[PDB]
């Protein structure tokens, strides 16, 4: 097993700290014997070398079980003391971003970490001791000359070395695509099943020249490749087999495992839903507690089963074509999407269902799903897709201009796939002449938690309800709600709550507050609503009236 | 020649993740970086360097912008209370101020050996197909605040004869930029700039034009109208009530006396005379600067920006809320983000001109949206600090 002629990577320890000095626990005789067999074998290969107790450092060893042993070194203390390293990656490729190729080959590196050397000045800190039968003799002491299993820096340095090894070959084979992943290499090209086989062996030679053994023609894996939960053919890809078990009883754990599988499947299976299954996990219980399935959850499971009926795959990326992203409202809070280049041959699918803030509408949700997909596309393809959205340009146009937040959807086009996205009500810009002007206000006593909500109008009317466990904010929303309840199809409402105005002004059509949803229910039933704000306690006609009317016995 | 630099005691170097970049920006950066490496400005690095600082490409020739905001915080003591560049109070009073990208100077000066590791940055690959290309600076980097602090003595030398020949010319160095301001006539000013570019050219360096004397306030204009309606006077008092929290002397009482008893909004009510007495006396106060508001150099600046629609944007600079150091506006294919990024830069330059630091921005935008799009329109050599916020729906109309 070759030990590679690479340059070395200068490793240090975390500033101020000295190397580990953890005592070796005495082991059993079969364990001590097994370690000697292993260590002397590694010694002859150059993997480890003998030292003496002049070297002050120690890391414990162990042996586990089969009819032969493996040696385990617990580098916990050295790992705590070794410097921080650059991350071994910033992200993992999505199959959907891979170019299509005629041939693709897997080469795993023979004995990964042990093939690459360790910095001389750090080798001393990897010292371990094989002890004698009891207290007895001083033990046999070794240090590593190669990257050790389970050591903090081995991942990064091995990967660093591999990049440097491939560099020349890459630059003299520009139309050859290679991907490093742990102790694997995936190599693809567009040349025929003849000179492609040739080109692998040129690479294998380049690797053996740098002390890395890779399987030959007869021993290398065949397509499709299982990788990180994918199946990868040279021209298509899909997620690995999803199987939703039919159970009499569903435990939290089962539902959790189901949701995870569905979430995973959703990368390529269109229309996957998980809201109803997820709902069950809220404010939960033990892993083993049986959750009775909700009717809507049962409906969701059946739908998902149906979608996963027959296998579906994804295609690979073509750099010469644009990307098309299509998005659909799947129900409440749920949004589903597909990305393709050629009509309906998907590169990948996906779902969005987030809840950005308490109160939202479909136009806000739709544009948030657009940003999520936009980021994703940059990561996977290095460009933004053309969007096709279930919303009218004018519906969108209207929302953007009037809204206080800045927004930007890249190039898109309307597509008539119901449900279509629309606003459900709109507040007037001008107060309605010949409509009843409600002045609303709330009040809440902070210690008691009691409150009053009410209104006085320009037409003499006057109501005041009492509420028991409340906050000022809730009372204002209640007061505004009252004004809508007893007003009919055309109303002016003046409030002194910016909080309240803020929520309503941004046309929400769903909330995490039941009260706010009641207000929405009322606002749609209306025909013309004007809402306006006045400052609290500045001698305003109707405002001072309701305030005194709700402040009766409360403040 | 390398002057020793180190971090502020206790804190360690930056570990900031790199943002996803588009195909073209990555390609642009690979070209930019292959060159800088040949010329020895930067060198490839190994995994032994755990540090990272984001990198972007901006604008006809693509150019590299490094986000050193994080590093700057962790070396603050160095560029501020060791080799701080003094700010001249005259710069804002000048009739014309030209801004010159002088940042190419820094490549001639080598960087402290032991410090080079903290300037680590990464060029990532599309779909993470290949490991990121890792680099570190061997010379003073652009966008790092330590750079002009170190270069200050070389800069003083370069500018010595020009300063001697033009005593009435204000030259302020902020970052990669030199702020040159004069009270001359425009033709003479633009000539003195070209004259200065020749001084710079003899050392290896290489315009954008401001008029800070013509930065009059944004007075909160109160409406004038014939036959006010109940609604209009309510909007009027709300604006005044708020204005009295900042401006001393703002009276409000007489207006509300006209609003007594539960009345309808559309009902037109006649205006008395005590209204116009207070109104005009209010207008009088709003058009002047804030009395009692002064800049504390040890307090962070904050800027708020409100979307106004019709391609309009109002903004306010302050350290303590409502205590406005300056208010303003911004006029307008042109989208929200494009305009917002342009406004931010405008406001930031004005801030640098007036106080010599960038304000922390409160941005009326979604985090993700801003992060994906801001580089498309960004043009400056610096990056200010930003937060993302909900513009109070009433702050909007107040400054409108
Ligand atoms: C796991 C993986 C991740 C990144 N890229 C690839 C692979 N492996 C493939 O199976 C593969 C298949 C299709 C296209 N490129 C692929 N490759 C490219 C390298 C030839
Ligand atoms: C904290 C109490 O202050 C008040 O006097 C206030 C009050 O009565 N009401 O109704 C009120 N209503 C909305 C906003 C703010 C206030 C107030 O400050
Ligand atoms: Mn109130
Ligand atoms: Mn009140």
């Amino acid at each position: 097993s070759p030990i590679s002629p690479i340059e070395t990577v200068p490793v240090k320890l975390k500033p101020g700290m000295d190397g580990p000095k953890v005592k070796q626990w005495p082991l059993t005789e079969e364990k001590i014997k097994a370690l000697v067999e292993i260590c002397t074998e590694m010694e002859k290969e150059g993997k480890i070398s003998k030292i003496g107790p002049e070297n002050p450092y120690n890391t414990p060893v162990f042996a586990i079980k089969s009819t032969k042993w493996r040696k385990l070194v617990d580098f916990r203390e050295l790992n705590k003391r070794t410097q921080d390293f650059w991350e071994v990656q910033l992200g993992i490729p999505h199959p959907a971003g891979l170019k299509k190729n005629k041939s693709v080959t897997v080469l795993d590196v023979g004995d990964a970490y042990f093939s690459v050397p360790l910095d001389e000045d750090f080798r001393k800190y990897t010292a371990f001791t094989i002890p004698s039968i009891n207290n007895e003799t001083p033990g046999i002491r070794y240090q590593y000359n190669v990257l050790p299993q389970g050591w903090k820096g081995s991942p990064a340095i091995f990967q660093s070395s591999m990049t440097k090894i491939l560099e020349p070959f890459r630059k003299q084979n520009p139309d050859i695509v290679i991907y490093q992943y742990m102790d694997d290499l995936y190599v693809g090209s567009d040349l025929e099943i003849g000179q492609h086989r040739t080109k692998i062996e040129e690479l294998r030679q380049h690797l053996l020249r740098w002390g890395l053994t890779t399987p030959d023609k007869k021993h290398q894996k065949e397509p499709p490749f299982l990788w990180m939960g994918y199946e990868l053919h040279p021209d298509k890809w899909t997620v690995q087999p999803i199987v939703l078990p039919e159970k009499d009883s569903w435990t939290v754990n089962d539902i959790q495992k189901l949701v995870g599988k569905l979430n995973w499947a959703s990368q390529i299976y269109p229309g996957i839903k998980v809201r109803q299954l997820c709902k069950l996990l809220r404010g939960t219980k033990a892993l083993t507690e049986v959750i009775p399935l909700t009717e809507e959850a049962e409906l969701e499971l059946a739908e998902n089963r149906e979608i996963l009926k027959e296998p579906v795959h994804g295609v690979y990326y073509d750099p010469s074509k644009d990307l098309i992203a299509e998005i659909q409202k799947q129900g409440q809070g749920q949004w589903t999407y597909q990305i393709y280049q050629e009509p309906f041959k998907n590169l990948k699918t996906g779902k969005y269902a987030r809840m950005r803030g308490a109160h939202t509408n479909d136009v806000k949700q739709l544009t948030e799903a657009v940003q999520k997909i936009t980021t994703e596309s940059i990561v996977i393809w290095g460009k933004t897709p053309k969007f096709k959205l279930p919303i009218q340009k004018e519906t969108w146009e209207t929302w953007w201009t009037e809204y206080w937040q800045a927004t930007w959807i890249p190039e898109w086009e309307f597509v008539n796939t119901p449900p279509l996205v629309k606003l459900w009500y709109q507040l007037e810009k001008e107060p309605i002449v010949g409509a009843e002007t409600f002045y609303v206000d709330g009040a809440a006593n902070r210690e008691t938690k009691l409150g009053k909500a009410g209104y006085v109008t320009n037409r003499g009317r006057q109501k005041v309800v009492t509420l028991t466990d409340t906050t000022n904010q809730k009372t204002e929303l209640q007061a505004i709600y009252l004004a809508l309840q007893d007003s009919g199809l055309e109303v002016n409402i003046v409030t002194d709550s910016q909080y309240a105005l803020g929520i309503i002004q941004a046309q929400p059509d769903q909330s995490e507050s039941e009260l706010v949803n009641q207000i929405i229910e009322q606002l749609i039933k209306k025909e013309k609503v004007y809402l306006a704000w006045v400052p609290a306690h500045k001698g305003i006609g109707g405002n001072e009236q309701v305030d005194k009317l709700v402040s009766a016995g409360i403040r | 020649e390398t002057v020793p630099v180190k971090l502020k005691p206790g804190m360690d170097g930056p570990k900031v993740k790199q943002w996803p970049l588009t195909e073209e920006k990555i390609k642009a950066l690979v070209e930019i970086c292959t060159e800088m490496e040949k010329e020895g400005k930067i060198s490839k690095i190994g995994p032994e360097n755990p540090y990272n600082t984001p990198v972007f490409a901006i604008k006809t020739k693509w150019r590299k912008l490094v986000d050193f905001r994080e590093l700057n915080k962790r070396t603050q003591d160095f560029w501020e209370v060791q080799l701080g560049i003094p700010h001249p109070a005259g710069l804002k009073k000048n009739k014309s101020v030209t801004v010159l990208d002088v940042g190419d100077a820094y490549f001639s000066v080598p960087l402290d050996e032991d410090f080079r590791k903290y300037t680590a940055f990464t060029i990532p690959s599309i779909n993470n197909e290949t490991p990121g290309i890792r680099y570190q600076y061997n010379v003073l980097p652009q966008g790092w605040k330590g750079s002009p602090a170190i270069f200050q003595s070389s800069m003083t030398k370069i500018l010595e004869p020009f300063r001697k020949q033009n005593p009435d010319i204000v030259i302020y160095q902020y970052m990669d930029d030199l702020y040159v301001g004069s009270d001359l006539e425009i033709g003479q000013h633009r000539t003195k700039i070209e004259e200065l570019r020749q001084h710079l050219l003899r050392w290896g360096l290489t315009g954008y034009e401001l008029h800070p004397d013509k930065w009059t306030v944004q007075p909160i204009v109160l409406p004038e109208k014939d036959s006010w309606t109940v609604n209009d006077i309510q909007k009027l008092v709300g604006k005044l009530n708020w204005a009295s929290q900042i401006y001393p002397g703002i009276k409000v009482r007489q207006l509300c006396k006209l609003l007594r008893g539960t009345k309808a909004l559309t009902e037109v009510i006649p205006l008395t005379e005590e209204a116009e007495l207070e109104l005009a006396e209010n207008r009088e106060i709003l058009k002047e600067p804030v009395h009692g508001v002064y800049y504390d150099p040890s307090k962070d600046l904050i800027a708020e920006i409100q979307k106004q629609g019709q391609g309009q944007w109002t903004y306010q600079i302050y350290q303590e809320p409502f205590k406005n150091l300056k208010t303003g506006k911004y006029a307008r294919h042109t989208n929200d983000v494009k305009q917002l990024t342009e406004a931010v830069q405008k406001i930031t330059t004005e801030s640098i001109v007036i106080w010599g630091k960038t304000p922390k921005f409160k941005l009326p935008i979604q985090k993700e949206t801003w992060e994906t799009w801001w580089t498309e329109y960004w043009q400056a050599t610096w990056i200010p600090e930003w937060e993302f916020v909900n513009t109070p729906p009433l702050v909007k109309l107040w400054y409108q």
